RNA sequence: CGUGCGAAUCGGUCGUCCGACCUGGGUAUAGGGGCGAAAGACUAAUCGAACCAUCUAGUAGCUGGUUCCCUCCAAAGUUUCC
RNA sequence: UUGGUAAGCAGAACUGGCGCUGCGGGAUGAACCGAACGCCGGGUUAAGGCGCCCGAUGCCGACGCUCAUCAGACCCCAGAAAAGGUGUUGGUUGAUAUAGACAGCAGGAUGGUGGCCAUGGAAGUCGGAAUCCGCUAAGGAGUGUGUAACAACUCACCUGCCG
RNA sequence: AUGACUCUCUUAAGGUAGCCAAAUGCCUCGUCAUCUAAUUAGUGACGCGCAUGAAUGGAUGAACGAGAUUCCCACUGUCCCUACCUACUAUCCAGCGAAACCACAGCCAAGGGAACGGGCUUGGCGGAAUCAGCGGGGAAAGAAGACCCUGUUGAGCUUGACU
RNA sequence: UGUGGCGGCCAAGCGUUCAUAGCGACGUCGCUUUUUGAUCCUUCGAUGUCGGCUCUUCCUAUCAUUGUGAAGCAGAAUUCACCAAGCGUUGGAUUGUUCACCCACUAAUAGGGAACGUGAGCUGGGUUUAGACCGUCGUGAGACAGGUUAGUUUUACCCUACUGAUGAUGUGUUGUUGCCAUGGUAAUCCUGCUCAGUACGAGAGGAACCGCAGGUUCAGACAUUUGGUGUAUGUGCUUGGCUGAGGAGCCAAUGGGGCGAAGCUACCAUCUGUGGGAUUAUGACUGAACGCCUCUAAGUCAGAAUCCCGCCCAGGCGGAACGAUA
């Protein structure tokens, strides 16, 4: 006998192995598909979640009732010190998949990157890549090496690069810089590898991977939340107040006979810290860091064209629970996964993007700095003194 | 076309009236346009078009269902522009099925989402929002 | 609480509270018997007939059980009268 | 073989089982098919089998039938018909043909007559029983479509090409 | 339509005051009126009353009620739709440390079978040892079914059963 | 499997005519087990026995939507059939309901199974113990598918199952980056403008695509802004007591009360939700069988909420390529 009236159901039945993710950095499960027509470029990159604030813009979309009017849309701030290549890595095509073929490293690998090979840097003689480099300046290691760069040049078809972050430049406690494979999509593998080598030990900035007003996809790990109940985890109906042993439950587990209990049904357990891949997050501006010149330091990030004050995206008292943002940044409309301080893999889209809500070019008119630690009313410290006069300290 | 709102007038509320019919109370029996879900109480807000019983007025009108419209609200609703906006009361008029008023004028303001939407109230209006 | 603190408790909310009120001591009523503002209530954790010993190992066309091996033969549920 | 629509239902005649009984076979199991047993060596068998699971066709085994966008594969046994087919395949009866059939592609398809009884009309065409000849190579007192009556257009039956 | 009136069979008389779809009316969610947007509900009349009716008591009524029932103003997490906080446990550690229950045990399909198998048959399959939860399954535990039937087994009640 | 439920064959006639658009008298072949019956095979040293609360899966005999054929289809609509069970199928009054009937909204408010799904999940409102009152029966103890009032819902710490958390196995020890076998699976429906007061229609009425702009229903996140919490016991007030008294505060199982950072958090705040292949109905190109035709017999085309791979989630008693190696 049957269900008297119908509903729909509680939760998504693809996402269901609701376990605490095996990895702490978002894995890219799938990069795009290349076409030898277009020139070389990296695909992915690395940032850190540092904040959230307002904007204000004057909108064009002909048709709707918000045309040439001024909305406010919200944003996140992702901080992006430019990344440093240290190697290449070749993959081959097969009938059991994609076997990894040969790996090489640069002569000079930093100590934030010699920090990525250890569980303990305190006791260890830091001996990784000590015998390896050696090869890069003897006349019997220019040939063996370029035997092999001439072996990828034949056999391999997929080519990738490898880049360590820069945690000498972030305001965090830690010092262990993230190694991350990245696909290089473009010309025939000959060209693809003429470009790579040439970049070992160089810096690659965010101007080069991404551009303004783009549609990127955002990969990471969730804000975690503890072994939580069935009412918080799955979003069921509470029970009515008279129930003998509790009312934040499912009251019927299963029927009598197919006498098991099915993975379909909702249960207690761990809430959050899953892995997750949201899409189609826009880019409203790519920021510039604190460049010094001619004595003075220049720090106008937030300076829009429509108010030209001296301020950077940084708010009064700093961003909360994080730091100050000096290094060049990207400004995402909408919210993104993870806590503050947590590391956020980027990516292009797979899907070739033409609608109208894609091709919408953006320029802004306001960017928020009023302290988030409280309930702010002042845009910049100097403006305060001017409103308030001198205090009993002066 | 109509943007959405943050809504608070579900079934069996009593909003007061803002026309000169001989109607104080309006009582919402259901909302027009709504489809469903198990256990959800169907609700209207500003600009929506309710179905309504009058509860104390000119005996003429009491006992029967007329279509009403909502005009001011007590729930807070965010316009695109940035602001949260809210009123003193819950205020609405008695309408025939096609969208035209029953009273001559309105005792108060109107909300401009509900002075935008309708083609037959904004010219009765006291002061739009 | 419900393998409890309790073989009927404890908590918040409750009914009466100068009158057929509410309690200590001494005393009369004893089992087809007592007592009952009357529910078959109460009569030492027992009540539409209390408890202790005997007659007693009371009787059962009905349940349950019924202890070492090999050798040989091997049935009946149908007929009258209760 | 009696009651009951029927029941893995109630009830009786003859013989043989099961209960008390294991053994080959029917994947599976009281009753169905083979055979009834002290402990074992050779031999041949019953009923059933012979791709692998699994002993045995790993035969130059015979002649036919059948395609399924829900095929078929064994006594009791465990899935079902009235009604239909221009799939293909055997069979039975009787007509159309070198005197020129069967396609197809062309030319005719009449008057007395609008045949009489009914009905507001029955020109052949709801309807009723009756249902003829002058002409011929051939044209029926009529095969259908169409109208208030028709008109107007087919087909019964014959002709040229074709073999 | 309606029946003031008239007869006719019957018993010890044959229901007189009042009072109803009730704490009492089968048909029944009786039907006119009242309260709701909508009412097997509540209340105001109508009596045909299966089986209303006068100390076996009838009809009424101020006060009263931890008694049964309906609707309006107040107020609310009872609901739309759930959030967060605090106290004590639960959790982890040292010291002390019991119970119920237990053929043997413990992953599924379908098949037969005392007709709803964890063990049999055919398939799917099977990778030490364990911490927190849950309440599908063990036709879970708990008590020689309290219902029904039998027994030539009893008791408590009652009269025209027998003594 | 009689009664119930559902469906076929034959065709007198209904249909202005015309048996078959849409129906189906006399008759007759069946299917189902969401109706009650039949019977008693299993359970009496016990399978907890009415209906609502909550949750999942299946069927389909298709109520919506997708894809098409027929109408007695001019357009709007309405009716019969096909593939199709992808995705939904709601809020209220009287009643204990299973059933019934009315209000309103709607793309639509199709039907069923799962021990008549579901009491160591709840509720006990009904039935079906012991108190009490009537209305029929009996001289009576007593009796009522005649009605009423009040009447205690026990256990989990063992196995499994399901959800999560440590670990096990191999390549010499250990660490870095990765591939993907097999499992899991996601998005859905609807207005407005425009076409257009156009096609069609002698009137009344009244369509469609491509292109815009929003919306529901479901899913996955998030806290800049509104909203909720508040024992930072953070700082204003304030009542009763208490240290002789002012300044400094304490007890009243958080004293009350006012505004409140951080963190948690809500369609009560904002953010995102998607690409290709083979083919079902069906409609078709060449073309036989069968001198003519013919979607079919051999050959060739288009084709869809279905199906399957991917996008996404988890990663095997499955590998790989790289550095240090006491």
């Amino acid at each position: 006998s049957h269900r008297k009236f119908s509903a729909p159901r509680h939760g998504s039945l693809g996402f269901l192995p609701r376990k605490r993710s095996s990895r702490h950095r978002g894995k890219v499960k799938s990069f795009p598909k290349d076409d030898p027509s277009k020139p070389v470029h990296l695909t992915a990159f690395l940032g850190y979640k540092a904040g959230m604030t307002h904007i204000v813009r004057e909108v064009d979309r002909p048709g709707s009732k918000v045309n040439k009017k001024e909305v406010v849309e919200a944003v996140t701030i992702v901080e992006t010190p430019p990344m440093v290549v240290v190697g290449i890595v070749g993959y081959v095509e097969t009938p059991r998949g994609l076997r990894t073929f040969k790996t090489v490293f640069a002569e000079h690998i930093s100590d934030e990157c010699k920090r990525r090979f250890y569980k303990n840097w305190h006791k260890s003689k830091k001996k990784a890549f000590t015998k390896y480099c050696k090869k890069w300046q003897d006349d019997a290691g220019k040939r063996q090496l370029d035997k092999d760069f001439s072996s990828m040049k034949k056999y391999c078809q997929v080519i990738r690069v490898l880049a360590h972050t820069q945690m000498r430049l972030l305001p965090l406690r830690q010092k262990k810089a993230h190694l991350m494979e990245i696909q290089v999509n473009g010309g025939t593998v000959a060209e693809k590898l003429d470009w790579a080598r040439e970049r070992l030990e160089q810096q690659v900035p965010v101007s080069q991977v991404f551009g303004q007003d783009e549609m990127i996809d955002v990969i990471g790990v969730t804000k975690g939340k503890g072994y939580k109940g069935v009412t918080s985890r799955w979003h069921t109906k509470k029970l009515p107040r008279k129930t003998h042993r509790g009312l934040r439950k499912v009251a019927c587990i299963g029927a009598w006979h197919p006498a098991r209990v099915a993975f379909s049904v909702a249960r207690a357990g761990q809430k959050g810290y899953h892995h997750r891949t949201e899409i189609n997050k826009k880019i409203y501006k790519i920021g510039q860091g604190y460049l010094i010149k001619d004595g003075k330091l220049i720090k106008n990030n937030a300076s829009t064209d429509y108010d030209l004050s001296d301020k950077s995206i940084n708010p009064l008292g700093g961003f909360v629970h994080y730091g100050e943002v000096t290094n060049d940044f990207v400004m995402l409309k909408g919210c993104v996964v993870g806590t503050k301080k947590r590391v956020l893999t980027l990516r292009k889209s797979l899907l070739v993007q033409t609608k109208r809500r894609a091709l919408e070019k953006i320029d802004l008119k306001f960017i928020d700095t009023t302290s988030k630690f409280g309930h702010g009313r002042f845009q910049t410290v100097e403006e305060k003194k001017a409103f308030m006069g001198p205090l009993k300290k002066d | 076309a109509k943007f959405r709102i943050s809504l608070g007038l579900p079934v069996g509320a009593v909003i007061n009236c803002a026309d000169n019919t001989g109607a104080k109370n309006l009582y919402i029996i259901s909302v027009k346009g709504i489809k469903g879900r198990l256990n959800r109480l169907p609700a209207a807000g500003v600009g929506d078009m309710v179905m309504a019983t009058v509860k104390k007025g000119k005996p003429e009108l009491r006992k029967k269902v007329h279509p009403a419209v909502v005009i001011r609200q007590r729930k807070s609703y965010r316009r695109k522009d940035g602001v949260f906006l809210y009123f003193e009361d819950n205020a609405g008029v008695i309408v025939n099925n096609k969208g035209e008023m029953k009273g001559s004028a309105i005792t108060g303001p109107v909300a401009k989402e509900c002075a935008d939407l309708w083609p037959r109230i904004a010219s009765n209006a006291g002061s739009i929002a």
